[PDB]
């Protein structure tokens, strides 16, 4: 019954739908004027390195689902997702003086590979079985359960709780190199540096847990 | 972000106009441009309904459809023509352009085969002057000819930021699988190409929200811009790509790739598509760059529920340096056969510079 | 608080006609000036019902009309006549200000092209200024020997008349592309429609806006900066109409940044939306604006005439209105090289180059000082 009268009326359901979708269209525009700061010129954009915590209003039918510690878990994938979106976007948005060129495709394609992996490998196939799980709800416990479940599995598959010195640091570090080589627009020290970190990166990642082969590939 | 189209010549007036059919026929938009009852983002592509639509004998045609609520054969001559109405057009342009909020491309539908072809040349020339942040993208459209498609050629090797379509490979389908032998009948694909090409930016996903997203993980150069398509469904998602790959339902006429973009429009699961890259590659159906670590990529999209699984290729294949070489050909025939006639031979030596990179393009030194 | 108006002129004594048969329309007000069966506050402009008017050839085409019980070409030559009727006309205007309990302003209508207000207008506004010092005198004059009377009236606009501008050049091109007429009597009818719905607010009962210092007041900063400019959208919500407004493609002209804007909105739309448009439009910034003093934009909302779907009129304060001074002083001294004292139209060139100085200062971050 109670499962019942919470699909609409206090529409619990409803209000989770949008929560993992106005973040993971629309905020594509969002993040393209920052970067092109201020804490009130962002609101007005918004309802138009590592910082912008973002937070929701729910209200008390469904904050025992969404609590508190679960505000700063979905932000903690935004906060890395963007990164990734900026990177991407910084070295698209431009169109041996070739030879730069080929140190493009040589990462555009790296990280172009790494953020089909998060968000269609994982934010896409953890997602789908959510919905179908939820569904089904039966219970004011266990759909904490397949909720929890779903966090605390999302932040593992994406490499950010544990690990983080041995592997998540070194997609951070080559990360810098999207950010350096795009201001520039030395080389040949850059290639240097490239071909040992995506080396160093392939030659760690090597110890695969398992589905981290689904990029091990390049 | 929104990008406007224009339509050149006959041709070009022609296969927008059935491309702007099928696209209010696939969004919930009735003729008469007024919304029908019956979760598409359609600023982009329409202004609240009145498409961005640039037209320019068939507006007659056009006219007498009941869509009306919707709204010489030398290169030289058209070049002329262009200049003449300079202000004339571009007013059209500036008050849309400065219309529009944030102005994202330029699309362009031209048959280079003859005055559209000379219009064409002048837009692009102009296009770049004035406008420096603006993506120009051309669908040009391929076969006293030869002359006027070099030019065209030599003007879209520099100026466009990014489409190929030959009608003898597009003549070919028109009888293999549709048994027809016509004009009206051609273009269904190619509107059908034309739609399925945007699907990503007229559908939200979570990929591929601008037009830059798509085109600038193929080209790796702007020397190399060309790009061909491919549409095979007229399963899984292993049997699409697979389809995909075969010569005979590619739209041309040693080679390699650059590099793959695919767009998956059904029910496909995401569970199964990067085993399928997979076995691509295992199978290895296809061979890219010595040099560069080229990829394959492909997304998934939503079909147009007030319209069954389907799906488009673009590829970046090397392969298309014979294509013009054959025009190259036919210009060595006609220059020693038959007021200064010296731009004809610019327009030589350049386009014989963007085929001597492709066939270096495909070497394991295409450094330096 | 009541207006006695005034019309001048054959362009303004035609002009106020198809001002009063449209008001008079819009309430319950029959030809024969009496109260039809059929909350309108009607004070404003009737007098108990006749209408607080004062016309002043045309005279007979009027009378012609089922409305009858409603009540040379050179500037030297209208003047000269002016102060020989000086102590004619007075009588007829001292009456009317005695009748009106509280007399506030004084609307007229002129064409400074016109002769017979190029002589006749430019008189009253410095009369008017010295019998009745307390009060405003505002006028819908409309721009067209002709830049000659042009000049010679503005002159005497600009320090007299304490606050609108209709372009015939403009109006004209309005009526081909989307009336497709081509006569006077044709265009005169969208002119009307401004009138009428620039005194929307002060015919119905509402919150501000209660007089017509409760418009000019927020529009006009400074005794120089006395120039507006209207905008009439309809030729559907509150979003809808404003987007329409900021096109200079139906604005009636022919850096450069607004002062102020006052928007009035006829229809019924619902008044919790407002704010959301505004919203957008800061964020699309479609329009730009002084940085040296605070200024906003504002909009109204009143009732459209039940005894007669959303409208819109728009009051502007633009500095682009310069350039059309510019134009005709241009004209001007064009003439003056090719052709008693002929001193009087050497100093009204100089004084409208204040004003045409003062708008070009404007836009600048230091137009103060």
């Amino acid at each position: 019954n109670l499962m019942q009268t919470l699909k609409k009326d206090y529409r619990l359901v409803e209000y989770l739908q949008a929560m993992r979708n106005f973040f993971l269209d629309t905020m594509y525009d969002f993040y393209t004027s920052i970067f092109d700061q201020n804490v009130s010129f962002l609101n007005v954009q918004l309802q138009e390195l590592d910082g912008l915590t973002l937070s929701y209003k729910v209200p008390w039918p469904v904050d025992i689902v969404i609590s508190l510690e679960c505000q700063k878990i979905y932000n903690q994938v935004f906060l890395l997702l963007l990164q990734i979106k900026w990177a991407k976007y910084s070295l698209d948005v431009l169109l041996q003086i070739h030879r730069m060129f080929l140190l493009r495709v040589k990462l555009m394609h790296f990280v172009n590979s790494l953020h089909n992996y998060i968000m269609t490998r994982i934010l896409h196939s953890t997602g789908l079985e959510f919905q179908h799980q939820v569904e089904e709800a039966k219970d004011l416990d266990q759909l904490i359960k397949i909720h929890y479940r779903y966090l605390s599995t999302i932040h593992d598959r994406c490499l950010l709780r544990e690990k983080v010195s041995f592997v998540k640091e070194a997609i951070m570090k080559v990360l810098n190199l999207a950010l350096m080589f795009a201001d520039g627009w030395s080389i040949e020290k850059m290639e240097s540096d490239f071909k040992n970190c995506h080396m160093f990166l392939v030659t760690i990642l090597n110890k695969a847990f398992p589905h981290l082969e689904s990029l091990a590939l390049s | 972000r929104e990008i406007i189209t224009l339509q050149l010549g006959q041709c070009g007036n022609q296969i927008g106009f059935e491309f702007w059919k099928q696209l209010c026929a696939e969004h919930g938009i009735s003729p008469e441009g007024i919304v029908e009852e019956f979760t598409d983002r359609k600023d982009v592509f329409f202004y609240q309904y009145i498409p961005r639509a640039v037209l320019l004998r068939v507006i007659h045609s056009i006219l007498n459809s009941p869509y009306a609520k919707l709204y010489g054969n030398n290169w030289a001559s058209g070049f002329s023509q262009g200049e003449k109405i300079h202000e004339d057009i571009f007013d059209i342009i500036d008050r849309e352009a400065d219309g529009s909020d944030s102005l994202e491309g330029f699309v362009l539908c031209h048959s280079i085969a003859g005055t559209g072809s000379g219009l064409g040349s002048y837009l692009l020339e102009r296009l770049n002057d004035r406008y420096p942040k603006k993506l120009v993208q051309t669908y040009s459209v391929f076969p006293v000819q030869p002359y006027n498609s070099l030019l065209t050629l030599k003007r879209l090797t520099q100026n466009a930021d990014c489409v190929v379509l030959d009608n003898t490979a597009l003549n070919r389908i028109a009888t293999d699988r549709l048994h027809i032998q016509s004009f009206s009948q051609i273009n269904q694909l190619v509107s059908t190409i034309m739609s399925a090409s945007t699907t990503t930016l007229r559908y939200p996903g979570y990929m591929n929200n601008d037009l830059i997203g798509l085109i600038a993980s193929l080209i790796p150069t702007p020397r190399l811009h060309f790009l061909m398509t491919g549409y095979t469904p007229l399963t899984t998602v292993l049997d699409v790509m697979r389809r995909l790959l075969q010569p005979k339902n590619v739209m041309v006429s040693n080679h390699c790739y650059i590099a793959i973009l695919n767009i998956i429009q059904g029910e496909v699961d995401p569970t199964q598509v990067h085993k399928s890259l997979q076995r691509i590659r295992e199978r290895k159906l296809a061979n890219f760059i010595p040099w560069g670590p080229a990829s394959i990529q492909v997304a998934l999209s939503r079909k147009s529920p007030y319209l069954r699984v389907s799906g488009l290729m673009m590829a970046n294949h090397t392969s298309i340096s014979s294509l013009f070489e054959r025009t190259c050909r036919q210009y060595d025939k006609l220059r020693k056969r038959e007021d200064n006639f010296d731009e004809m031979d610019t327009s030589r030596e350049i386009v014989q510079q963007l085929i001597d990179e492709y066939h270096a393009a495909t070497r394991p030194d295409y450094i330096s």
